[PDB]
RNA sequence: AAAGUUACCACAGGGAUAAUGGCUUGUGGCAGUCAAGCGUUCAGCGACAUUGCUCGGCUCUUCCUAUCAUACCGAAGCAGAAUUCGGUAAGCGUUGGAUUGUUCACCCACUAAUAGGGAACGUGGCUGGGUAGACCGUCGUGAGACGGUUAGUUUUACCCUACUGAU
RNA sequence: CUGUCCCUAUCUA
RNA sequence: AGAACUGGCGAUGCGGGAUGAACCGAACGUAGAGUUAAGGUGCCGGAAUACACGCUCAUCAGACACAAAAGGUGUUAGUUCAUCUAGACAGCCGGACGGUGGCCAUGGAAGUCGGAAUCCGCUAAGGAGUGUGUAACAACUCACCGGCCGAAUGAACUA
């Protein structure tokens, strides 16, 4: 067993809030420290191994990498945290005066019966001659010692049927807390690209709730996995995302017939080797190593050779419908 | 691995430049380290250290006095007949005893011949017990002075 | 660490042992 | 072993050995019991502790006996060498003392264990155990002198040379103070200075050298003029299969006259006559004819202050001991200069490039820019090798343009006939 | 000695007590596994060998000279499916092994049958006496 | 001619026991000198070294250090390697199969090593080796053999609760 | 020769 | 352990010792006021964080007869002896001799591998030499004295 993981009780919520954030270099440029996403099945990857010393140097190796759907994240507010003897305290919060229907639904448990008066009063007062928002911004700039940004996922841009977004706070690691809120102000109602927070070969640590198992209570507990390298970052509009520099085949990373228990990838996604806690359709948050863990394995780049995108349901001998048609040829139902 | 090279190497190249200083400092600190050990050591280690220090002090005092002297110028065995179930294991039977002569500075290990008078019982004499004070005879009378039951040996002094 | 509590059984045994030792000392006045 | 007994375990003095055994007994075995415990339990506990102490003593004694080599049961050369340094009878008596102590300890342990089981009270068992421990200590205590002697001889034997009499060898003999070790310095790796006083070498020195690829080594001796230092040389000369070289000083050095040296050599002749002797001279020279009366001895007139004849003597000693379609070579190889390791300007090997780049575990050899190509512009090969699930390597070939043109011609000849409709 | 790298945790399917054909001309017919050197002692686990592992075995069949003796053996065939680094899973025809001294020198002048690539790359002497590598 | 004697006195008669007071551990016994000081002045005793022979064996968990390995340090003829002791140190580990006239003597191997114990009738969480209360009476030649009477009681429990989870 | 076991996993009522 | 004698327990509440059968106090009708015992006076706990003379800094001290004979460059108070302006102890500068490398033991030993002598000659005092090392000396150190030096101090024992 492992007494450190006890109690093995149910998680507080599906969204496992991040307990700790990486170091805060107050001189670096403002940037986000975490990103949201949804697990989308898994796939096999074969690539060369540029790793001196290892016997498999200059050799191809088969590996399994998970695929997480990461639609562009949109910022809706910021949180200012002051330092107190009883720990960090949130003194105030602000909003963008405009909230997508997803977050508005997130604030209601019975949406269709609700009057949808989520933020009408606050928005009306926001449209005054200031003095209500600038006051809070100045208060945060003065007293707050650390600033966190509130964002939500674009569920309506996801093939899932949840139709509800999840609020999450992300710490800002870069410039002084005044520069932090100044940068946040320019990003209210804006969207942050997935490739801006992470890049290829970068190591990340995932945090999510694992698959539940019911009475044995087992599963459905929060877990953290560290030292996961990013193999490739793609975009929904970037056709042939599964086309490596070698494969160069105009095929998307989405498996033939769609993912198992999941839809199709038509948005930005992050590819990282190994598995991640949780299952498909589970919301996952991504952190970056919590520290300078830049080992040789992290430092070395991973030049992808081929990406598996065959039919994950059952088995598969072809990666695209064109290959199946060419190999099988014409059929009775074709003509 | 040929000869005394380590001494030869030391002579031809010298010891550490501070080896003598380290030894001198260690010897100087020994005065306080001894006290610290006498005050810090606990348990059996403290007992051993105290005993060793006492022995060293006694030896030093004796050496000083000697220099000053020169400065002037269990039992014993179809033989049983009428004895009841009082069987005596053979392990308790010893045939030889340690005999010492009070008038001579020589001791001889000799067999036990016969028990003369075991105190504390006539039955003890009949059975040949070897309790303390028993008078015995040895093949050259002697009396046992120790308790064989508690040490496994039979020490006797010639009468 | 050792307990400093004065056990009643131990305390009474101490008194009994002290009385026995005093008796022996009184009876040893033969020199 | 037989070469150098450096593996013998240290012989802790009586006080140290007894302390170690008692500490092991007190630590490993339990020591907590009460008068209210079962009588059989207490008896078993005490018997187990006594047996553990006896087993520890027996193991220590057996290890000491086994590690130490039995002088009588060793090679005669090594046997006599040990006898000269350590009196053989004294060493045997010392070993017998350890054996007797071990036997007495075993007997005491067995007798007490047999008696201990009959203890009718805790106090009796404790007294019997204490008596057994006192007997063991007394047995160990009596061994203080033999234990100290064993420790000293162990610490001295480890540094002894690993002489190999069976191998062909040469022995440097002669008078002391004749610079006999100077020849050793200049013929092998050994290091002993002239030291103009005679008895510098209190022990034999050995040095290795190779001639004609055959293994050889030289043994130095203090010299002969009835003492341990001189005595050990006699057995080395006799038992060893090595040839013996006699060193003589043809000068005032060492004070001994040439006549005295020649007379001594003749007097010791009956001992090394069969060793294929040689004489090295480190009216005066007329007496050398008498020395030459032995057919097997030469006269190497020399002086050990330099290498005037050491080079020739090295080969002479070894000789005396032994007496007892066409290929294709590219012009590039013949023209390329040899890689001079000491020259800083030598061609930089992969080792230098790796060192300049980093450690062996971080620098990766790049095969690009090394292999030849038609054009170096695209040296960064990125060969896809896959196309729509098809193996390109199965299609890569030159002059495929003609095949494609033929296929196009076939397509044209089939389409005009209306094959497809 | 003999090894030329660090162990790779391939699938294990040859626990103690297994029998495999002796794939060499040394005259031995089969080898009986008694222990697996270098393995970990788990609770109740039977030491399991694999391709390229050095284990101690006794010749249960063959000429009387090799019978009843114990010598190190190197596994050349496992017959159990295992994941190679080159993507596809593979398994050999049947269990087989060879007998050699701890220094890696094979007792037989030549090995027979296919030889696992992992064992060949880890035991250079085995590859020297091998004729069919995979 | 018999009476005493007998601690083998044996068979019966009768009296009261026998069911940690800090226990426990590494250095013996008897004998002699060496002697802090006490012996009425100190009539006796007496430390340390010294001398003479001399029911085992299963399983999961917790804990102690009197620690086999891992970490650090000092000493040792420590040339290197390896090794021995000592000090801190219980954070993490301490093996897969066989011995059955006392199996505990003890098998052949792996592993860095395969450390010893407590867990109050310590537990069957665990297994079988074990080998089988008393009272009375009859026949009792000095000696054992047949009656008859009887005890076979921590126990189910939807009783208390630490637990692992869940409203 | 067998899931007794290395080492457990799965289905049914 | 045995013989005799005296209390406590019972046929005994109550107060204190945190808690009790062997400890201390204690003459039991229901009530009001004061004075006490053991036991206490920082809080739980009613009472001075009262006064005075000394003592302990303890890596689990301490607040109650036994593993107890000793050690500690851990503190404070003492007994005996001896030196102290003829210069107390300490710190340095010098000397630390001459027979003689005393006599034996030997490849070698001038004091310091070893056996016994450990003598005489001169000195304010200097060994057949206390320790480091050299094959062997050499040098260096104290055993001991003087020069600078400026007052009390050392050894064995008791609390």
């Amino acid at each position: 067993g492992h007494l450190g993981f006890l109690p093995r009780k149910r998680a507080a919520s599906i969204r496992a809030r991040v307990k700790a954030f990486p170091k805060d270099d107050r001189s670096k440029p403002v940037a986000l420290t975490s990103f949201l996403g949804y697990k989308a099945g898994m796939t096999t990857i074969v690539r060369d191994l540029d790793r001196p010393g290892s016997k498999f140097h200059k050799r191809e190796v088969v590996e399994a990498v998970t695929v997480v759907d990461t639609p562009p994240v949109v910022v809706v507010g910021v949180v200012g945290y002051v330092e107190t003897p009883r720990g960090l305290r949130s003194l105030t919060t602000v909003w963008a005066e405009h909230l997508s229907d997803e977050v508005k639904r997130r604030f209601y448990k019975n949406w269709y019966k609700s009057k949808k008066k989520a933020f009408t009063k606050y928005s009306a007062k926001y449209a005054q001659d200031g003095a209500g928002i600038e006051r809070e911004l100045a208060r945060i700039k003065k007293y707050a010692s650390v600033v966190r940004v509130l964002v939500h996922t674009q569920i309506r841009k996801t093939p899932l049927a949840q139709k509800k977004a999840h609020l999450a706070e992300i710490q800002l690691n870069g410039g002084s807390i005044s520069e932090k809120v100044d940068w946040a102000r320019e990003h209210f109602e804006k969207t942050v690209a997935v490739d801006s927070v992470f890049e290829q070969n970068e190591m990340i640590d995932a945090i999510a709730v694992t698959k539940g198992h019911g009475f044995e209570q087992r599963g459905y507990h929060s877990r953290t996995s560290i030292n996961h390298k990013i193999y490739r970052v793609g975009k929904g509009d970037d056709e042939a995302n599964g086309a490596t520099s070698f494969d160069r085949t105009k095929k998307t990373i989405t498996p033939m017939g769609g993912f198992v228990h999941y839809g199709e990838i038509k948005n930005d996604f992050i590819m990282v080797k190994g598995c991640i806690p949780g299952n498909r359709k589970r919301i996952v948050t991504l952190r970056k190593s919590l520290y300078t863990n830049t080992s040789r394995k992290a430092l070395e780049e991973v030049s992808l050779k081929w990406i598996d995108t065959a039919s994950k349901f059952g088995k598969g001998r072809f990666q695209t419908p064109a290959e199946k048609h060419a190999f099988m040829g014409t059929l009775k139902k074709d003509l | 691995p040929q000869n005394d090279y380590i001494e030869r190497h030391i002579k031809q190249h010298g010891k550490r430049l501070d080896h003598e200083e380290r030894k001198r400092k260690r010897e100087a600190r020994e005065s306080h380290k001894i006290s610290e050990r006498a005050q810090k050591l606990t348990g059996w280690k403290g007992k051993q250290f105290a005993k060793k220090r006492y022995a060293e002090k006694v030896s030093m005092r004796k050496k000083i006095k000697a220099h000053e002297q020169s400065k002037v110028k269990h039992t014993f065995v179809r033989r049983p007949v009428k004895m009841e179930r009082i069987i005596r294991p053979s392990a308790l039977r010893q045939k030889k005893a340690n005999v010492t002569h009070p008038e001579l500075g020589v001791t001889v290990f000799l067999p036990i011949l016969a028990v003369k008078k075991n105190p504390q019982s006539p039955m003890y004499t009949q059975l040949g017990v070897l309790t303390k004070g028993t008078i015995i005879e040895v093949n050259v009378y002697a009396q046992v002075t120790n308790e064989p039951d508690r040490d496994g040996c039979v020490n006797a002094v010639l009468l | 660490r050792q307990s400093r509590r004065t056990s009643t059984k131990l305390k009474e045994g101490i008194k009994k042992k002290a009385s026995a030792h005093r008796k022996k000392e009184k009876k040893m006045a033969k020199k | 072993m037989q070469l150098s007994w450096k593996d013998i375990p240290t012989v802790a003095p009586a006080n140290d050995l007894l302390d170690i055994v008692l500490n092991r007994t007190q630590r490993k075995t339990p020591t907590v019991i009460r008068p209210g415990f079962k009588i059989t339990r207490i008896r078993a506990f005490y018997m187990r502790k006594v047996k553990y102490t006896g087993e520890g003593f027996v193991e220590k004694f057996e290890d000491i006996l086994k590690g130490f080599p039995n002088i009588n049961d060793v090679h005669p050369f090594h046997r006599d060498l040990m006898d000269t340094l350590y009196e053989k009878n004294h060493y045997k008596i010392s070993l017998a003392a350890i054996s007797r102590a071990k036997s007495l300890v075993e007997q005491v342990a067995r007798d007490y264990v047999r008696l201990l089981k009959f203890g009718q009270s805790l106090f009796q068992c404790k007294q019997l155990k204490r008596a057994a421990l006192g007997r063991m200590a007394t047995i160990v205590k009596k061994l203080r002198d033999p234990l100290a002697y064993l420790e000293q001889v162990r610490q001295h034997i480890g540094r002894l040379p690993s002489i190999d009499p069976n191998t062909r060898t040469l022995l440097i003999c002669g008078y002391p103070n004749v610079g006999k070790s100077s020849f050793l310095r200049c013929i092998t790796k050994s290091d002993v200075d002239v030291q103009p006083y005679a008895f510098t070498t209190k022990s034999l020195y050995v040095g290795h050298f190779d001639y004609k690829y055959l293994r050889f080594q030289a043994i130095d001796t203090p010299g002969i003029l009835m003492n341990n230092i001189e005595m050990q040389s006699i057995y080395a000369i006799a038992h060893l299969r090595s040839c013996v070289l006699y060193f003589m000083d043809l000068s005032e050095q060492c004070g001994f006259t040439i006549e005295a040296q020649v007379k001594l050599f003749h007097s010791i002749k009956p001992l090394f006559a069969n060793k294929s002797v040689m004489v090295v001279i480190n009216e005066r020279a007329q007496l050398l004819e008498s020395v030459k009366e032995v057919p097997g001895v030469e006269i190497m007139t020399s002086s050990c202050q330099l290498e005037e004849n050491v080079m020739e003597v090295r080969n002479k000693a070894c000789e005396k001991l032994l007496a007892s379609r066409t290929p294709f070579i590219p012009e590039s190889v013949k023209n390329l200069k040899k890689y001079d390791p000491e020259d800083p300007n030598r061609r930089k090997l992969a080792r230098d490039i790796e060192a300049e780049n980093g450690g062996a575990g971080v620098f990766n050899v790049n095969l690009k820019d090394k292999y030849l190509l038609e054009d170096d512009e695209w040296k960064n090969d990125i060969m896809p090798e896959i196309l729509d699930g098809k193996n390109v390597y199965d299609f890569l070939d030159p002059e495929i343009a003609a095949k494609l043109q033929a296929l196009e011609e076939e397509e044209e000849k089939l389409e005009n006939e209306g094959f497809y409709n | 000695n003999g090894a030329q790298g660090t162990k790779f945790r391939i699938s294990l399917g040859l626990p103690v007590g297994a029998i495999m054909n002796c794939a060499d001309n040394s005259g031995a017919r089969n080898l009986y596994i008694i222990a697996v050197k270098g393995s970990g002692s788990r609770l109740n686990r039977l030491p399991a060998a694999s391709l390229g592992d050095m284990v101690m075995a006794t010749v249960k069949k063959g000429k009387p000279e090799l019978r009843k003796k114990v010598m190190p053996a190197i596994v050349v065939r496992q017959a159990k499916s295992w994941r190679r680094r080159d993507g596809v899973f593979l398994y050999f025809e049947d269990n087989a092994g060879v007998i050699a001294n701890p220094k890696g020198e094979m007792k037989g002048s030549a090995i027979t049958g296919p030889v696992g690539k992992e064992c060949a790359d880890l035991w250079p002497r085995v590859a020297s006496n091998s004729g069919v590598v995979v």
